């Protein structure tokens, strides 16, 4: 057994680290729609913390960064994240040895971030390539009409209704 | 866990170990490292003869880039390309791992003798957006993802990034 999900609907988050790749305003914006994408189809909510321990803690790092799973410099692994629970569970990490972008001319923070949030919420990888829960970086031409896959929707609604 | 899968050439060149092997059992999870282990048996070795190996290690969960073996072994041989960390073969979600028989001849050649040809002056460069930007005469632009939508495409299945003359690398057929 063991199907991890937040038992609380109302969730909290904090951006602790920032990348230099983007302005401090950009990083924030990216994260907001990242959560709102999940928020839209669930009864979840998210509130921001600037201090102390949030449920989902957001970080940027390089190589060793206080967990079992060192990042690997430029490329390959772009980010990883943890299933719901206390402490490092729920967190999401980003490899700053990537070049995070607001647009798709590099590695789009929004796109990567919303995938990893899905993990923080309790979803696993999908085998559907159009699914946001697909593990290979999609990189698409017009972020305007990026849409949540139905798989994605079913997955998160199966956890939270 | 979000990846940019690499070209087979790039897999080969940047892997310490490249072997062909069969997964023989269920994973065993080792808390203490946060990693889990698959017992394999190595049926041929292409890279790494500075070793003799029969286990594969990957993170314990998908989210944090852990590899889960989908197959349950027809005694499929799998091409595994991965890192040697502290004596141990390591792979992740991003590593190049694939059933041997599903590879094209063009990939089997290459892994065998042709990839190491352009290993370290030539570079395969993944294109995310379509300005793309070439870095140097030694980079080949990998456009399979953009143009056909999935890294399992033509450049990847029939081409390699090889020298033409010094300072110039070009896509070339196997
Ligand atoms: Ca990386
Ligand atoms: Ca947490
Ligand atoms: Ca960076
Ligand atoms: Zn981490
Ligand atoms: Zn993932």
């Amino acid at each position: 057994p063991g199907i991890p999900k937040w038992r609380k609907t109302h969730l909290t988050y904090r951006i602790v680290n920032y990348t230099p790749d983007l302005p401090k305003d950009a990083v924030d914006s990216a994260v907001e729609k990242a959560l709102k994408v999940w928020e839209e189809v669930t009864p979840l909510t998210f509130s921001r913390l600037y201090e102390g321990e949030a449920d989902i803690m957001i970080s940027f790092a390089v190589r060793e960064h206080g967990d079992f799973y060192p990042f690997d410099g430029p490329g390959n692994v772009l980010a990883h994240a943890y299933a719901p629970g206390p402490g490092i569970n729920g967190d999401a990490h980003f490899d700053d040895d990537e070049q995070w972008t607001k647009d798709t001319t590099g590695t789009n923070l929004f796109l990567v971030a919303a995938h990893e949030i899905g993990h923080s919420l309790g979803l696993f990888h999908s085998a559907n390539t159009e699914a946001l829960m697909y593990p290979l970086y999609h990189s698409l031409t017009d972020l305007t009409r990026f849409r949540l896959s139905q798989d994605d929707i079913n997955g998160i609604q199966s956890l939270y209704g | 866990c979000t990846c940019v899968p690499p070209h087979p050439q790039t897999a080969f060149c940047n892997s310490d170990l490249v072997i062909r092997a069969k997964f023989v059992g269920t994973p065993e999870v080792n808390q203490t490292t946060g990693y889990q282990r698959y017992e394999i048996k190595m049926t041929k070795m292409y890279k790494g003869f500075q070793a003799d190996i029969r286990f594969v290690y990957t993170p314990a969960m998908e989210s944090v880039c852990g590899y889960f073996h989908r197959s349950h072994n027809r005694s499929e041989e799998f091409l595994i390309a991965g890192k040697l960390q502290d004596g141990l073969l390591h792979i992740t979600t991003c590593s190049f791992v694939a059933p041997w028989n599903s590879l094209s001849l063009a990939q089997r050649r290459g892994f065998t003798k042709t990839y190491t040809v352009g290993c370290e002056e030539c570079t395969v460069f993944p294109c995310l957006s379509i300005p793309c930007k070439l870095q140097s005469g030694t980079h080949c632009l990998w456009t399979d993802q953009l143009l056909q939508g999935s890294e399992k495409g033509f450049q990847s299945r029939h081409l390699a990034c090889l020298p033409r003359e010094p300072g110039l690398c070009t896509w070339q057929s196997l």
